């Protein structure tokens, strides 16, 4: 059922004149300067000022359209700067030697030294986004195709921007149109995920596979026929994988084995590009489509058949767990934040799975040899994903403060976790200290054993071994599945578990990543630092409403600094302040994950291959005996590999060296807000409003210091901005110079 | 020659800063086609260095052992262009920004809702203040002499003592 | 020779004594 | 909308866009100005 | 326990009293007019020192003041 | 009710081990129950020292590792004496009057921990260097 | 004698608006201590614009 | 009085409630009448069900009894909650309301405890009260 309201909000500029028009407090004017910071803080928190759930849900619906517009604007500039300001045409003739570049820099004061000698007859910034390997996989061979995709993204940006205006100002849906979760699950599975992978498989068969088999034979990118000419000329598409002369009659007579040349299960890497087979990916997304299309025929609608998700939570209950999932459907169809928490949890968890599945199984042609690209694609989506996981524990905590109800949650699975939250936290408290000692202390032992002249007393491969036998067995059962348990696969799922080396040009595309004692040490660092990040965020989620210290913590809100200096001191008790503390621990967790990545790949995986078959890696396999100590993590990783970000002045890498020191500055600038407190600066300002009153010009908006909760936010923003951009600059200027 | 600094027209090290700069770019020009678009991008880059160095020789700057132009701020009138002449150029522009926003807030505060007029900028009142800001060394002198530039310490808000 | 005797006394034995002496002094009461 | 343009962030950005682009055009035609000649 | 003092600038608004999470304060008859009310602190042994009271006082610079003192089981807010 | 009721709580397969350990057992005196705790703890404490030590391929690795194990028992004899002087200041009474609630026999517990501790350290030295 | 609506300056040193100009809202016509209610254009840290003062803490700047 | 024993609500839970401090010194009890069978959050976790009762709940701190007592007056409008503190292992019966009237309401018969007959700017210097038993804030 579809019920729509006609014109609830007029399209005027009368409220553009008034900042803070939406709430009763902010629509009075600023008496202080905290009003400026209070304005931008809760604009997009629609639940606070509008107390009508129908009104909040329309604001959320049109906001996603406006966010869809700015991604299409970003997608057009990704394509327009690929067409006009790039060497993409000469890159298709030589993807190995010519480096992927865009973003020509203007001839002004000296930043035209950033337009470096990148390949062919071009001068620009070498990009590490993977757009050149993505457009080659999509089939794009000319910049005319890149031009219309930039125009096609701008009209899609205006269509999303028109749909956001229309679905709030003109034709706004009711509340019951948003609460139809079973129809929305049916439609996104079939339409968005099924037809999206069905029609992209239609692109991959008709467009990507014809031009890429002609690229692997290597005639020329200009001699390759146009992608619409593989639709008209049926004799031309019958020249390569000759199963197109039979048409769709193998599809409708169920003789699908005739498509075994462009819908394969080859399962590995191309020996001429170093990417996944596009025939594998064409057969992939077709099977992903049929799995997703039938999955959208699962949930009930107004035609009788199907499952209802409310009746799957009723009668999923045990004797251990009381009422079971009774009440969760009334939570998830009424709480926008409990939806946002779980959607941010598995969108960020997926983004780390994307990063882990793309360096081991490189999907794009000439992506694995570009060491400048595959490392930044890993470190991007790990950082992007881990930020969303902190937003999962953020918005799960906002569910407890305002969207939780004691009446609906009685003896269900939300209530039973709230009744043993001391059992969960203290057992999580123990396992962090257990993993902190028994992973990090094995470096402190190894620093001390190496310093005291005792290399036979540490944890190493020439010492007391801690071998990863539970992972080396999984390295054995996944590398021996070609022909045994996945029999129709020609090779394994990847070359990471075990197999041969694949060499495109002179460099390793993929090789067996062997695990040892040094890999046992870092993998328990990761499990430690992840478990502390769970420990802060779950403590904020569970104790969001109350505790032994403050039993009325939900009456003060999700976001407040403290409840005073009493009870010994209650500073950072809020559910907000656990997200603020978890952002650093996410920074600590993810930055050693990428330091594990950037050193394991350079030492044991990436490198050059001679004509005889011997491999010479980048840093020379020094992860095994170096990464077991903190000193080796400092001397042979952070000191030695930062020699190209500091010797970058006077070359095209100079802006990374400026960003290297530029982020060391802002990281330290964050500690001005983190270590300090507001009441110092408020009295320092009291002498500065004195000298502005002395010469008779003090502003009527009274100057105030930042709030306690804001000064925590200003500090945690510049800590992450100064910390990640240091790692952004160190990673970029290293692998551009070495890979 | 005020601190052992030879002028840059006679500095042999300042000439060798020219020689390796155009050698790093003519070697950067050796790989490209002579008529290409990165060819004219480096030739315009080389000629920017030639307009850099020939400007610095004739300007009367002082080059040391490394061969870089040094500035002498004790202010002498033979070296007034280093700090003294751009110093007076700064203070007028900085005082124009200062006396405009000070006179803007005095005009705004004697109104009905002065707080909203710090959000919204009254373009008549703002352009009235930039007219009062161009004459700031003459306007502040008569504002100080008449006594309405400063308040007494019994009119300012003051902490407990 | 006397280093080999003295540095486990004030390194191990004597801190064990004064920590024992301070801990009973803290938790005594009237 | 002209009332909206007098609000502090948008009027504070386009003059910051103007005062930047003044210095961008000045350094474009007049490069490498250490001292006053 | 903490000490909570009430100064003579109280306007009997009752806001402090209604802010206290442990019921340390109450309104009592004033003898300076026999009409208005002043805040009082008869149960300071239960004061946790949260300072919620002062944050509710409307007067420009507090009429009720909490000076943190000797800590006890009650004042430290322990359930243990 | 104050305490939570899980289906695995108050299980006799778990509670039966508690009431028959030498810390909750009904018939034991503090000299006997400290002798049983020390004989179990000293027996496995010489475990990690003789195969994880600064000297392990020596004459020598079993004797010096067992010397470190009795070194911990005489350290923990002091901590059991230090905990006794602090927590039992005049043997402070309570509602239950166990060994652990009010002390009343605590000097026999600390001595019994030392005999059973240093004995079973030396007993397990006999089973590794000999036997 | 200060009437309502008159401009005063505050002599109370612990106040936020000490040595600053405010206008009287009202005077309480009884023997209540601090009856002079002054309303100020500037807000304090608690964002309130009014306070009670005595006659000895206000003057008659007019 | 306390009317112990009274029926504890139908709860069964909360690890986070009433540990060894309660049996040695000073735990608390709140007694109210719930005129319905509704579910209500606890200071420990959240549910029980309010009885018809004579309802009674043993809590750890006086803070938690007022934080629960504020909830019964806000959500369920039952303002007859009666907090207590126990006998021999506790200290003082009938903590709130001490005069039978809620402390936000004025009641004749109460005495001004902790009053200062001045402002805070009239408080003397700490150097004036150095090496003395007098306090800077006390009158
Ligand atoms: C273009 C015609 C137009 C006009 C005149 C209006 C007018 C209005 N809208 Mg509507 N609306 C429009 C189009 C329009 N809208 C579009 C295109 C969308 C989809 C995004 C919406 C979705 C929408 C929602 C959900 C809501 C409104 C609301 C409003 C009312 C108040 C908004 C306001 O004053 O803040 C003016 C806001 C701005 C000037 C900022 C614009 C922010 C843009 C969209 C994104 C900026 C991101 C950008 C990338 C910057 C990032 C940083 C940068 C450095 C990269 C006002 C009547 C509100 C309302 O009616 O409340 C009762 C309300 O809740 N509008
Ligand atoms: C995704 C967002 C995005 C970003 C960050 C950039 C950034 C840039 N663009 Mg691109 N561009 C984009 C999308 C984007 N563009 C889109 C969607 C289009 C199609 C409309 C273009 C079409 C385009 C052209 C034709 C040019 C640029 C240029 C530039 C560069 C100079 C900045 C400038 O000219 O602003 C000017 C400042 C203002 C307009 C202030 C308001 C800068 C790197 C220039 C360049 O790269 O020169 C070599 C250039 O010539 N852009
Ligand atoms: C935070 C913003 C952000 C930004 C700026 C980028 C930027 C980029 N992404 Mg990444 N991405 C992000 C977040 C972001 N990502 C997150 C959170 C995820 C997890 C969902 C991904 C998943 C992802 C994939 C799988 C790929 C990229 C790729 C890229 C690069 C190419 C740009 C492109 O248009 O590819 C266009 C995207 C594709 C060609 C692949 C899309 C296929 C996925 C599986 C579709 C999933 C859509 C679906 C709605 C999301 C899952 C919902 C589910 C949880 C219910 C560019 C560096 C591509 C790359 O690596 O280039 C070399 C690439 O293959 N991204
Ligand atoms: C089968 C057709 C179909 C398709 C292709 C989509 C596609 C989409 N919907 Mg969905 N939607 C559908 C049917 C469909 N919807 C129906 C029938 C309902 C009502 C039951 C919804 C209710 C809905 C909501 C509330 C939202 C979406 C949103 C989205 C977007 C997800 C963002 C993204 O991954 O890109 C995506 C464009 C999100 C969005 O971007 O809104 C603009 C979003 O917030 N949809
Ligand atoms: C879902 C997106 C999609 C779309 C829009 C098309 C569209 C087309 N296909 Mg393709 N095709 C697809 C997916 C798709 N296909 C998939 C998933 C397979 C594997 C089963 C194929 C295997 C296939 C073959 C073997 C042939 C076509 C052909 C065609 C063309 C004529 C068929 C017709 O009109 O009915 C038409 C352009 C015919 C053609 O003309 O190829 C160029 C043809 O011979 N298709
Ligand atoms: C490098 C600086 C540093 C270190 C060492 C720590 C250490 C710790 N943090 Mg902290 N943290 C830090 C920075 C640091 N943090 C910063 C900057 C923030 C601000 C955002 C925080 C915010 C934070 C939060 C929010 C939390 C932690 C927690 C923890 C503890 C985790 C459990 C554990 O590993 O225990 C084991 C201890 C170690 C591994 C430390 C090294 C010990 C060595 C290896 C052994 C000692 C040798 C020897 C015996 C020492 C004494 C010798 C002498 C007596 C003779 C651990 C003590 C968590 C916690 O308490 O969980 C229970 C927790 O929730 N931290
Ligand atoms: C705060 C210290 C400081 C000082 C005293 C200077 C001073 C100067 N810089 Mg430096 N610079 C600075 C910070 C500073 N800058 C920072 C933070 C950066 C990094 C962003 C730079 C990066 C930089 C570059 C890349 C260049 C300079 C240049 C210059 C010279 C200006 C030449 C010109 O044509 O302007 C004359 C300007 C006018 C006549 C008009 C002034 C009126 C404006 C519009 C008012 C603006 C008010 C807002 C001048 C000596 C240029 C130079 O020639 O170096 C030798 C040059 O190319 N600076
Ligand atoms: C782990 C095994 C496990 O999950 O057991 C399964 C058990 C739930 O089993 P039931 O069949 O009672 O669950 C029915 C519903 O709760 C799930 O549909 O979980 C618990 O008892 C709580 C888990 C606490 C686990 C503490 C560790
Ligand atoms: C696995 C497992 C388990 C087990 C573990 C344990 C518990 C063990 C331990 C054990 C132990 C821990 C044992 C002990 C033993 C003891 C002994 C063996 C002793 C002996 C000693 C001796 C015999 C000595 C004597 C002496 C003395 C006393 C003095 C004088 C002299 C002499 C020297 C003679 C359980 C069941 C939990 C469960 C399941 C799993
Ligand atoms: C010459 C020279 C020099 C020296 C310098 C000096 C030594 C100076 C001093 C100076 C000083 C020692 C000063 C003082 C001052 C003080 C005062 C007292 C001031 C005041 C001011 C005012 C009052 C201001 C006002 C204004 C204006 C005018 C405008 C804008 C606004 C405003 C308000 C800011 C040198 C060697 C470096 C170099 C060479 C040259
Ligand atoms: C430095 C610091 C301050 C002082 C910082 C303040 C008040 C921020 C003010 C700085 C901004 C940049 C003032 C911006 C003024 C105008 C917006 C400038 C406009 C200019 C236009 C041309 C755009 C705190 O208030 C604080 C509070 C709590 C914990 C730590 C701290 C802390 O560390
Ligand atoms: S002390 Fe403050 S809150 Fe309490 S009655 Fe007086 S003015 Fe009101
Ligand atoms: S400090 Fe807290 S508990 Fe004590 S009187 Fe003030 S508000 Fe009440």
């Amino acid at each position: 059922k579809i019920v729509i309201d006609k014109d609830p909000v007029s399209t005027s500029f009368d409220k553009w004149a008034v900042p803070g028009h939406f709430s009763r407090t902010l629509a009075k004017g600023p008496k202080t300067t905290t009003w400026i910071w209070n304005l931008h803080a809760d604009v997009h928190d629609f639940d606070s000022y509008t107390s009508d759930l129908e009104e909040v849900s329309r604001k959320i619906f049109s906001a996603h359209f406006g966010h869809l517009a700015v991604v299409f604007i970003w997608l057009s500039g990704a394509y327009f700067h690929g067409a006009r300001f790039s060497n993409y045409e000469a890159w298709l003739s030589n993807p190995t030697t010519i480096k992927p570049s865009a973003q020509v820099v203007w001839p002004i004061v000296g930043q035209e030294i950033l337009n470096g000698d990148v390949g062919g007859g071009f001068q620009g910034i070498q990009i590490t986004s993977g757009l050149f390997q993505m457009w080659r996989a999509s089939g794009i061979t000319t910049e005319l195709q890149l031009y219309v995709t930039a125009i096609g993204a701008l009209v899609m940006a205006a269509l999303m921007l028109f749909a956001g205006w229309f679905h709030y100002h003109k034709a706004a849906p009711k509340l019951e149109w948003f609460q139809n979760a079973e129809s929305m699950m049916n439609h996104h599975l079939g339409g968005l995920f099924g037809l999206g992978s069905l029609s992209w498989a239609g692109h991959q068969i008709h467009v990507s596979l014809p031009v890429n088999k002609l690229l692997d034979s290597g005639v020329s990118p200009q001699e390759i026929p146009l992608p619409h000419e593989f639709i008209l000329n049926k004799d031309l598409i019958a020249q390569l994988y000759p199963s197109f002369g039979q048409g769709l009659t193998p599809f409708f007579t169920l003789n699908w084995n005739e498509y075994s040349d462009f819908l394969t299960f080859k399962g590995g890497l191309n020996p001429v590009t170093g990417g996944l087979w596009l025939s594998d990916s064409a057969h992939h997304h077709l099977a992903i489509a049929v799995l997703f299309i039938v999955a959208g025929h699962m949930y009930r609608t107004n035609w009788g058949i199907g499952h209802s998700m409310k009746e799957m939570y009723d009668s999923h209950k045990g004797p251990f767990t009381g009422e079971g999932h009774k009440g969760v459907y009334e939570i998830f169809t009424n709480s926008w934040h409990a939806q946002l928490s779980l959607n941010l949890a598995l969108f960020g968890s997926l983004s780390i799975i994307v990063a882990h599945h793309m360096y081991s199984m490189p999907p794009y042609p000439y992506l694995a040899t570009d060491y400048a690209t595959s490392l930044c694609l890993f470190t991007h989506h790990v950082w992007i994903g881990g930020f969303l996981i902190v937003g999962a524990g953020a918005h799960a905590a906002i569910f407890m403060v305002r969207d939780y109800d004691p009446a609906q949650n009685y003896n269900n699975l939300v209530d039973r976790v709230l009744r043993h939250r001391d059992a969960i936290i203290s057992h999580l408290n123990w396992v962090c200290i257990f993993l902190g000692f028994h992973s990090f202390g094995l470096y402190i032992h190894n620093d001390t054993m190496r310093a005291l002249g005792r290399p036979q007393d540490m944890f190493s491969d020439a010492a007391i071994q801690l071998q990863p036998v539970f992972a080396q067995w999984v390295q054995g059962v996944n590398s021996a599945a070609a022909g045994n348990t996945a029999p129709n696969a020609l090779a394994n799922a990847s070359y990471a578990f075990g197999g041969d080396i694949v060499s495109v040009g002179g460099k390793v595309a993929m090789m067996p990543i062997s695990l040892g004692t040094a890999d046992f040490l870092v993998h328990h660092i990761h499990a430690f630092t992840i478990h502390v990040t769970v420990l802060i965020l779950l403590k904020g989620v569970l104790f969001a409403r109350n505790s032994r210290l403050i039993p009325d913590k939900a009456n003060l809100g999700f976001r407040f600094p403290c409840d005073g200096p009493g009870r010994g001191g209650t500073c950072q008790v809020s559910a907000w302040d656990h997200v603020f503390l978890g952002l650093f621990w996410m920074y600590n967790s993810l930055s050693v994950v990428l330091f594990h990545f950037s050193w394991k790949m350079q030492s044991d995986v990436w490198g050059n291959v001679t004509a005889d078959g011997a491999v010479s890696h980048i840093t020379g396999n020094n992860f095994a005996q170096g990464a077991i100590t903190i000193n080796g993590w400092l001397r042979d990783f952070l000191w030695a590999q930062a020699s190209q970000v500091i010797q970058s002045y006077g070359s095209a890498l100079s802006a990374y060296g400026l960003m290297f020191l530029g982020a060391h500055f802002i990281w330290a600038f964050s500690l001005m807000f983190l270590f300090s407190g507001r009441g110092y600066w408020q009295e320092l300002i009291e002498s500065i409003v004195w000298a502005h009153n002395k010469l008779k010009f003090a502003p009527s908006i009274q100057p105030r210091a930042l709030s306690i909760t804001q000064g925590r936010a200003v500090g945690v923003a510049h800590y992450l901005l100064g910390g990640i951009a240091t790692t952004w600059s160190f990673f970029h200027a290293r692998i551009i110079s070495v890979g | 020659d005020v601190a052992g600094l030879i002028p840059c027209s006679q500095s042999d090290a300042f000439e060798r800063r020219l020689k390796n700069t155009t050698q790093r770019l003519e070697n950067r020009l050796k790989k490209y086609e002579p008529g290409s678009a990165p060819a004219e991008a480096l030739q315009k880059q080389i000629d920017k260095t030639q307009q850099r160095f020939d400007k610095y020789r004739n300007s009367g700057l002082l080059c040391g052992a490394d061969g870089l132009p040094h500035l002498i701020t004790d202010g002498r009138w033979s070296h007034a262009g280093e700090f003294t002449i751009p110093g007076l150029l700064f203070l007028y522009i900085a005082g124009f920004i200062g006396w405009s926003g000070r006179s803007y807030l005095q005009a705004v505060a004697a109104s009905d809702n002065s707080t909203e007029k710090e959000i919204i900028i009254d373009i008549p009142v703002a352009l009235q203040s930039v007219s009062k800001g161009f004459v700031w060394p003459l306007a502040a002198l008569q504002e100080f002499s008449s006594g309405k530039l400063t308040a007494r310490d019994e009119e300012i808000t003051i902490s407990p003592r | 020779n006397l280093p080999s005797i003295l540095v486990p006394m004030v390194g191990i034995v004597l801190p064990a004594i004064v920590m024992a002496l301070l801990f009973v002094y803290i938790e005594t009461d009237e | 909308f002209s009332k909206y343009l007098s609000t502090a962030p948008v009027i504070g950005t386009l003059t910051a866009f103007f005062l930047a682009g003044l210095l961008i055009e000045i350094n474009r035609f007049n490069p490498d100005l250490l001292v006053y000649p | 326990a903490h000490t909570v003092k009430i100064y003579d600038t109280c306007i009997g608004c009752t806001q402090c009293v209604r802010a206290c999470p442990t019921d340390v304060l109450e309104m009592v008859p004033w003898d300076g007019c026999r009409a208005n009310q002043i805040a009082s602190a008869p149960r300071t042994e239960d004061c946790v020192g949260c300072k919620r009271c002062e944050s509710a006082c409307p007067t420009d610079f507090l009429s009720i003041r909490v000076y943190l003192g000797a800590e006890t089981t009650r004042s430290m807010g322990l359930g243990y | 009710i104050g305490h939570l009721s899980t289906p695995i709580s108050n299980s006799s397969a778990v509670n039966g081990l508690l009431a028959n350990l030498p810390a909750y057992r009904k018939g034991l005196t503090p000299r006997l129950r400290g002798l049983e705790i020390g004989m179990a703890h000293g027996y496995f404490l010489t475990g990690p020292f003789v195969e994880l030590g600064p000297l392990r391929n020596t004459d020598g690795g079993i004797l010096y590792g067992s010397l470190s194990a009795v070194g911990l028992v005489v350290i923990l004899t002091a901590c059991l004496a230090l905990y006794g002087k602090a927590n039992f200041s005049g043997s402070s009474k309570s509602k239950d009057a166990t060994l652990w609630e009010s002390g009343e026999g605590w000097s026999d517990f600390v001595s019994g921990w030392l005999i059973g501790g240093a004995g079973s350290v030396g007993f397990a030295y006999l089973l590794l260097q000999y036997i | 004698m200060v009437q309502r609506g008159s401009k005063v300056r505050i002599l109370r040193k612990e106040s936020y608006w000490y040595q600053e100009i405010g206008t009287v809202a009202s005077i309480d016509q009884s023997g209540i201590k601090y009856p002079v209610i002054v309303r100020f254009e500037k807000v304090n840290y608690s964002n309130v614009n009014s306070n009670n003062f005595s006659l000895d803490e206000v003057v008659e700047v007019e | 009085t306390l009317n112990l024993n009274a029926p504890t609500p139908i709860f069964g839970g909360s690890t986070g409630g009433l540990l060894r401090k309660a049996e040695v010194e000073e735990f608390y009890s709140i007694t109210w009448t719930g005129k319905s069978e509704t579910v209500f959050e606890l200071p420990t976790g959240g549910a029980a069900i309010m009885r018809a009762g004579e309802n009674l709940l043993r809590l750890a701190r006086k803070e938690q009894c007022i934080a629960l007592g504020a909830q019964l007056k806000d959500k369920f409008k039952i303002t007859d909650y009666k907090i207590y503190r126990v006998y021999p292992s506790g200290e003082v019966q009938f903590l709130h309301p001490k005069d039978g009237v809620f402390p936000e309401k004025v009641n004749p018969g109460r005495v001004a405890v902790g009053s200062n007959k001045r402002r805070i700017g009239q408080n003397p210097d700490p150097a004036k009260l150095k090496f003395k038993g007098q306090e800077t804030f006390d009158s």
